[PDB]
RNA sequence: UGCCUGGCGGCCGUAGCGCGGUGGUCCCACCUGACCCCAUGCCGAACUCAGAAGUGAAACGCCGUAGCGCCGAUGGUAGUGUGGGGUCUCCCCAUGCGAGAGUAGGGAACUGCCAGGCA
RNA sequence: CCUCCUAAAGAGUAACGGAGGAGCACGAAGGUUGGCUAAUCCUGGUCGGACAUCAGGAGGUUAGUGCAAUGGCAUAAGCCA
RNA sequence: GGUUCUCCCCGAAAGCUAUUUAGGUAGCGCCUCGUGAAUUCAUCUCCGGGGGUAGAGCACUGUUUCGGCCGAUGCAAACUGCGAAUACCGGAGAAUGUUAUCACGGGAGACACACGGCGGGUGCUAACGUCCGUCGUGAAGAGGGAAACAACCCAGACCGCCAGCUAAGGUCCCAAAGUCAUGGUUAAGUGGGAAACGAUGUGGGAAGGCGUCGGCCUGCGCGGAAGAU
């Protein structure tokens, strides 16, 4: 299906091992760093987990 | 209450007879007429069923419930079993005494050459 | 007989509730008989001032959103403990 | 003017446990044995043949009974 | 293949509680005596022996009664994971999940097999 | 060594924390078959009125199951032979 | 107490179960190297589970009050006819992750942790008082901000550049950047010290009164409000 550009805003010093892991999973190193990722239910449900630092190009 | 009480007593066996998962038979006994059902595993299908009201095996009967009745209705069910492949199903005496018209038709089935 | 003023609406969730509380508006719901249930916006001020006469609680409610007529009676109402102040109404068909 | 017991189920539903598993170890019985399920003297349900474990509800006083179904 | 009756399962208050009516064609039920198979922690109390000799008394099958009870939306409400803010004891913001109760609505249940009477 | 919470609906998770009891007993209170299975309350009894007993009912597990306490328990895990 | 040359990779803990134990003894957990092995493990989506916590409710165990124990109304740690989110177990699945998973072996280190956020117990529901379950930082993290100031906010330093963008925080001078704009509030240097009470101070707002005289609410000021060269 259509893909979606998801970029890291803030950073993941202070953040839960969930958090960490969700990012680990989403595919994002550093702040400001963008991955390209097919859109599904469990893409949307994993950003959604750490929508407070990523940005996505809907 | 007697059909409550029998019922409530009979589910003892009932019961316990599903966990071994085999088939029964269970006979119901009335005075005017004598019913027997061989039930499968499942609960919802009966492989052969004998009853003293039709005229099959009433015809040299004199009344439709006595002991002589009963021995008939083992006997047939006996013989039907024996040709359809029971496979020696167990029994079970539905909460009554078996002494009576029970034992009569339990001992007419055994005549036949079952292992129950 | 009294002409009500409603919008349609489009979202559903308690997001889209508090949007309505904050910006002077509440949602409401129509309901009654084997058609589906119809979820409405109101103005909040419209109706404060029409529940001041004493015939809204004896007089069956006409709606008009899109040029359709809903004739309607207030089934249930919710107001706040303490804030006299609308949210919510559900209204049957009749 | 002690030490804590353990309790609860230990396997739940769609677990493919062994024959004799302990699916729940409990003060009494809250859950009674149905197919292929035993029930020791201190109360303890056991599984008696592989299977998936499911739990369901029958009878009329809506009692939940364990069962086990084949793998 | 339709009505009625019993037995064996699923479902376990949409199967229940209260009220009026209907069932002896078949089936089911009330029962005589038991000195006879059998028995009472006394009682033929319960089971067993011979039915229409009479009946549907009571139980049970069915129709209506929405009176009680049950389930049951949409919506809202309280709550809560995550990030942030405030006057930080407490509350709010964006997002996800979402109460109980009640309202609309339903229902006086349904379904699988065997047996028997009437068609 | 056991009986519920604080202990934030898996287990676990604090301060001579809040709480008592067993440190026994039944060698029958063990196993098996048949049958039975209330408590409680209204009413009749010489007193009995419910309270020293029985039978006509409402009601279906509130009685019980040896224990201090606890769950689950009428196909009673009870209660007669 | 001391323990002497350099570079590279990974990189902890101050916790849980026993003690005539409290400074110590065993196992697990945490670190590293080697070997062997399953889409092994992690995030997320859907599905099958036991919940009995929040919420609600008095039907279950109980409490106060009301009409004169009967009925009703509110309420709860050893209250649930109902019942979340969250957590836990298992099954299926796209994507990413240097196998991050598991087992064995060699080597360890550590065994007075501190502070802060979140929800409780305790405490006189007075304390920057006390203990818990979870997470973060320091310990072992350099850099920027809060004047300095481990526990706060942003952010994890391989090296070099007199290159650009930005997070927190700021743009009158010290000192880099708005003496920028728009609509307001304050007269107290309030800002730049603090809650209860009291008050002819002000803008604004919904409701009164038979041209009329007054009440209610929000915002910002005043004594209490007091730190020692």
């Amino acid at each position: 299906a259509k893909t979606i550009k998801i970029t890291q805003t803030r950073s993941a010093i202070g953040r839960l091992p969930k958090h960490k892991a969700t990012l680990l999973g989403l595919g994002l190193r550093r702040i400001g760093h963008t991955v390209e990722r097919e859109d599904t239910p469990a893409i949307r449900g994993m950003i959604n987990a750490v929508s407070f630092m990523v940005k996505v190009e809907e | 209450d007697k059909k409550s009480a029998r019922i409530r007593r009979a589910t003892r066996a009932r019961r316990k007879l599903q966990e071994l998962g085999a088939t029964r038979l269970v006979v119901h006994r009335t005075p005017r007429h004598i019913y027997a059902q061989v039930i499968a595993p499942n609960g919802s299908e009966v492989l052969v069923a004998a009853s003293t009201v039709e005229k099959a095996i009433a015809e040299q009967l004199k009344y439709t419930g006595n002991k002589d009745a009963a021995a008939a209705v083992g006997k047939a069910v006996a013989e039907r079993a024996l040709e359809k492949g029971i496979k020696d199903v167990s029994f079970d005496r539905s909460g009554f005494q078996y002494h009576g018209r029970v034992q009569a038709l339990a001992d007419a089935a055994r005549e036949a050459g079952l292992q129950f | 007989m009294f002409t009500i003023n409603a919008e349609v609406r489009k979202e559903q969730g308690k997001g889209a509730s508090r949007r309505l509380r904050a910006a002077n508006k509440f949602p409401a719901i129509i309901y009654g008989g084997k058609e589906a249930p119809l979820a409405i916006e109101l103005d909040h001020d419209k109706v404060m001032n029409m529940q001041a006469k004493a015939e809204f609680y004896s007089e069956v409610l006409t709606i008009v959103v899109d040029g359709k007529e809903i004739k309607v009676k207030a089934q249930d109402v919710q107001r706040h403990p303490y804030k006299p102040k609308l949210q919510h109404i559900d209204f049957v068909r009749a | 003017t002690s030490e804590a017991k353990r309790l609860g189920v230990k396997r739940f539903g769609g677990e493919s446990v062994l024959a004799g598993s302990i699916i729940v170890r409990q003060r009494g019985t809250k859950f009674h044995a149905g197919a292929n399920v035993g029930c020791g003297r201190d109360h303890t349900l056991f599984a008696k043949a592989d299977g998936k474990v499911k739990f369901e509800v029958k009878g009329p006083k809506n009692r939940k009974f364990i069962s086990i179904e084949a793998e």
